[PDB]
């Protein structure tokens, strides 16, 4: 096998020395993303096992209902900001959603890292579990999907409780544009 | 029609033109082809320099140029390396006037040393590192064919192929959405702020690393700079 | 890791030129197989995902009932002819399934890249659900497993619709060999 | 009792005829251990050549030899390069006389440039390439152990190991059903043409890759040669 | 770097001469072990798949219930010993469990190479369907996951059926410390 | 107080010692970095020796040195390789005075001949090969972070990284549980031991595979030994 050298680390630390507060965290690698660059995003069936495992007892679900405003949802899906050190104290982050994945069928720009989204709810007949599903989905992808290229967007706090509720409204309420 | 020639003509002029405490130009640096040759230089670089047992890109290779050869202090270069509004930038300029004198070669960086070896798998590692809030590796949005993230097809960069050979053969370029000319530094820079990992240093090993192990996956890219993109 | 020259294409491409009428497809891979040649059929589990998708749509089942003939089945099995540059135009193509698979229990000539399919219909109680599922693997292997040395018979036309529904007999009949 | 000597005799014939426009022989020929030196040679091909820039297998030396030494013209070689009844081939010829000159020998092809490196690693990624209506490669049927293909027998030949050793050790062979001498040429035809592929062209970079990665795959196998299979 | 998969069995075979009475079977590998080994624990597909199915063949229920005495259970839990080549004659081999599991919670010698069993039982509503199942997986790890790490203790002739009875007793009964 | 210096004296002693038929000492014993150099010598171990073809660990290296330059034959110490009470090891004493002559040295070991590469190859093989009773291997208990076995912490040992540089660069070590300065090779029949594995012949090949891969793992640990444990 092809093995990473162990100066990589030294490389990391050594590399990225102008740090805004707490941003160290962001060099730092949990446990699952440090097997996923490892395995290059193919660990074996038992290590696959173990992230899903790990992944899915983080998952928070809301108290009540799962889904929240799809026209709120519709603007996670289109905000591709936040999180960076270039965006201004206070920008609301995004989903990105439509970085990767075509949502409504009427908007032309969408990307094809993953699975087009068009009609998700309607081809579930709108199940409430299958919309339980997809909150776990984009909470924790990596829950169902072991190196998943979808970031893991509630347990690395990208997106509120409230911000998922709304974007799975976005895939699943029957008056979306998703599903029209 | 290519603005990209303002910064080839700004950077040889820099090129000629004595500069700091031992006040000579930059003419009799190496940049791996031999003293002041720069012909093809830029299509085999990062190389490995005896002078300083490191491997090298072109832009960490001028700044150790500047201080050795000219005495000149590269303090405020590396602190503002890209330029902006009403500020050029004697990286850009150079590294234009270099890479211009490389046009038509074909890309070759040869692993022909421990060093080159282990930099170029220190590259491969920095390229599939997940890491950050959203999960992201280079490989995430570059590790496919065929692939676009909203309307931006994006380059298979993990493979030798096409796709890496035409984006290699293709820097640096006049980037329109920013009125500027734009080298691999930058792009780096771009690449990690998108992201959300804090901003490599300037001439970093990191940025060497994943320099070389692109340039690799573009050999025989025939190089046409500075583009336009 | 070691990757494969970029010089690889150029080599085909001047490598293979005299071609029959339309082989140049041939030469060409899909992104199916341009997967699982880099790879080396262990795709991460996101690319398999995205391959069993990708394939599942291509499958088109018959109109009406699943099983055909087996006794033609029995000649699909047996025939490992068609396809090649060699054979005359007007020759009919087989399956070669005895070249992986061993069927009936009786004949002795059987490969061993894939697995036993003796019993296969008497082991699944003659399913007609579970002849469906035998159509679908027959039609694109990899719809059900990801990079399968498996041929896609059905969606790389090697196969009609009558000799896939005709093997699946041979699989499911309990008249036929392979369940006696 | 071997039908493929012969092939042996009639390619040590061959060896001595004055041919070409140059009208002389192949006797200077030079096949990597020296001009003329037979002893050897095709236990360590296919190699780099200095004088062509190129890594070549035997029958493509022979042909590059016919062309420079002789002056042969060698398309109607090329055109037909396989025998058949009434017809003998003076490529099989050849080749079966100096592959016999390594009887006993143990095969070993040096990657000692980066051309052999190169070439070794197309061969690699032909080998795992899977194409065509039946979605093969060489791996489905070799890359693993102990399997068969109907009463088929199948040599693992993507690690080094016993099956490489063997399979590389024994061509070229007379082969019983064809009631003819068959080189490695061959083989690589019949492997395409099963795998529903166009031919590959004789001689061509495709099958010098190919056997160059089999070859070193078969490293410290005796040579014993013809066979018979 | 490559190397001859023969050459290795010889490496083997020459570095290992100083064999006890009924240990030269030990140097053996089967197909499992040796696919496991070539893939370093990550199969393709095609082979997990192949491993599952000839290792669940393999599995031997026993006549009756599957439940044991939790209290013997305990003991095969705990006992690391047992078929060392410094292991005095009729040394009793037990399961290691604790090795690389959690399972009593008030034990904190436990080992983190497995997944925590703690209230394993009590978790699944001590189903007699879910002690079969068990009952399985510590006969057979890899009958449900190609080339898990955890020993096949069943099939290898290290635990009677009678222990691999009483650790799923340790696992399931409502009185086991497991499930308090 | 570290009763490991104890065996690096009598190694010191046994260095210089005449022994043997032919009544010499080991002090032009060849480790690889010229006869009788000692610095540095175990930090670049295991390599391959020109004068036997053959890859070596440091043992196996003393056994020929006592066999061609001593004439002393090296059956007895293969039969008692370790020490126990009321009798000290040869060996260990050796181990403890060489290595510690590369104490402050970075580990680094160069596969730079094709024995090196295949010694590699066997050796990973062995850490990842599934075996005996349990099915364990190597791999099953170092192929993960940050795990343990009962309360005992698990080093990682198949991948380059911080685990595998300080387990490496600390032995020798003083086992505190055993009372004895204990080597490599101690380190490895133990681990075959709670594998259910027979004992490995002492300075067999697979030690020397299993040692070149982990050392290779464990490239610029830097030695402190002998250490404690
Ligand atoms: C913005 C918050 C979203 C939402 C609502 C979804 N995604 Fe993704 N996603 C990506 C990839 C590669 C996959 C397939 C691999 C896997 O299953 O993990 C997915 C998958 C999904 C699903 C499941 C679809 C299905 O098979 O049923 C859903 C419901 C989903 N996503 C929603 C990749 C990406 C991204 C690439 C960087 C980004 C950004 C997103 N996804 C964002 C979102
Ligand atoms: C990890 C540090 C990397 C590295 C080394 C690179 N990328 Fe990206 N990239 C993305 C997009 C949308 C573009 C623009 C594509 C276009 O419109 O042409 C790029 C561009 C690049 C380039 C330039 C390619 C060219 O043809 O000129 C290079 C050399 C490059 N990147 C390297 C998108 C992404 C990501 C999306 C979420 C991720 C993650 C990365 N890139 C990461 C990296
Ligand atoms: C000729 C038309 C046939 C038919 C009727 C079948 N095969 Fe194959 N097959 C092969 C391999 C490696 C597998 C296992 C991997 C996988 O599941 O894809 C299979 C599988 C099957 C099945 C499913 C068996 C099961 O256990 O569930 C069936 C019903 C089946 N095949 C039928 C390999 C090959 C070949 C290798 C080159 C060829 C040719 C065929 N199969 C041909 C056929
Ligand atoms: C992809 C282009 C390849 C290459 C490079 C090789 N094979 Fe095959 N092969 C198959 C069968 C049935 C045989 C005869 C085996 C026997 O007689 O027992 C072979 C033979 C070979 C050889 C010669 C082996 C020998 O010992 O003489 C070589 C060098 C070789 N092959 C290389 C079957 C298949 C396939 C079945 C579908 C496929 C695909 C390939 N071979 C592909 C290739
Ligand atoms: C001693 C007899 C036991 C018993 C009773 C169990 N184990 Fe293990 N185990 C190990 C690993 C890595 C896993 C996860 C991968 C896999 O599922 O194969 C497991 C799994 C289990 C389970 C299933 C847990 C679940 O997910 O529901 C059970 C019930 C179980 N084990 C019981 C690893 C190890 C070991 C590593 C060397 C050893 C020893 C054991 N297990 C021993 C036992
Ligand atoms: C397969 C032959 C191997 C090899 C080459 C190694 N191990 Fe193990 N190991 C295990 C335990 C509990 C220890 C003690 C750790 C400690 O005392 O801190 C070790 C130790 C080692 C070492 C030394 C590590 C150090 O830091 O000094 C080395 C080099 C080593 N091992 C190599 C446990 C196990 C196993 C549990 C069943 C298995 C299997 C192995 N080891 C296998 C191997």
């Amino acid at each position: 096998s092809a093995v990473d050298p162990a100066r990589v680390d030294a490389v990391v630390k050594t590399s990225f020395t102008k740090l805004p507060e707490g941003w160290e965290s962001r060099l730092q690698q949990d446990e699952t993303q440090r097997i996923c660059s490892v395995t290059r995003n193919n660990p074996s069936p038992e290590q696959a096992a173990a992230i899903m495992k790990a992944e899915e007892v983080r998952i928070k679900f809301p108290a009540g209902p799962v889904l929240g405003s799809w026209k709120d949802g519709a603007k996670v899906a289109q905000n591709g900001r936040g999180g960076q050190f270039s965006d201004p104290p206070g920008t609301v982050s995004g989903g990105n959603c439509y970085a990767c994945h075509q949502l409504d069928p009427k908007e032309v720009s969408y990307g094809t890292l993953g699975p087009s989204l068009v009609g998700y709810g309607r081809e579930r007949n709108f199940s409430a579990e299958d919309a339980k599903i997809a909150f776990a989905k984009v909470y924790d992808a990596q829950a169902s999907l072991a190196c998943s290229s979808m970031p893991r967007f509630g347990v690395n706090g990208v997106l509120t409780e409230q911000q998922i509720k709304d974007v799975v409204a976005y895939l699943f309420d029957p008056e979306s544009p998703v599903n029209k | 029609a290519n603005p990209g020639f303002l910064n080839v003509d700004r950077g040889e002029v820099l090129w000629s033109e004595p500069r700091g405490t031992r006040n000579v130009s930059l003419e009799t640096c190496d940049l791996g082809e031999g003293p002041g040759k720069l012909e093809g230089a830029y299509a085999h670089l990062p190389r490995y320099f005896a002078d300083t047992g490191k491997v090298m890109d072109l832009e960490q290779r001028l700044l150790w140029c500047m201080e050795t050869i000219q005495g000149r202090d590269t303090k405020p270069l590396v602190a503002k390396p890209f330029s902006g509004p009403g500020r050029t930038s004697d990286m850009e300029d150079l590294v234009a006037f270099i890479a211009n004198k490389s046009d038509g070669v074909k890309i070759k960086v040869a692993l022909a040393t421990p060093q080159e070896k282990e930099m170029y798998a220190i590259g491969e590692a920095l390229f599939f590192r997940r890491s950050s809030i959203n999960d992201f590796s280079c490989s995430t949005c570059h590790g496919a064919a065929g692939k676009r993230i909203r309307l931006q097809a994006l380059p298979q960069l993990d493979v030798p192929g096409k796709d890496a050979q035409l984006t290699m053969a293709t820097w640096p370029t006049y980037r329109v959405s920013q009125s500027a000319l734009r080298t691999m530094q930058h792009r780096m820079w771009d690449c990690y702020r998108q992201m959300r990992m804090p901003a490599p240093d300037y001439a970093s090993e990191a940025v060497t690393a994943l320099t070389l192990y692109l340039t690799k996956q573009a050999e025989g890219g025939e190089l046409k700079v500075p583009s336009i993109k």
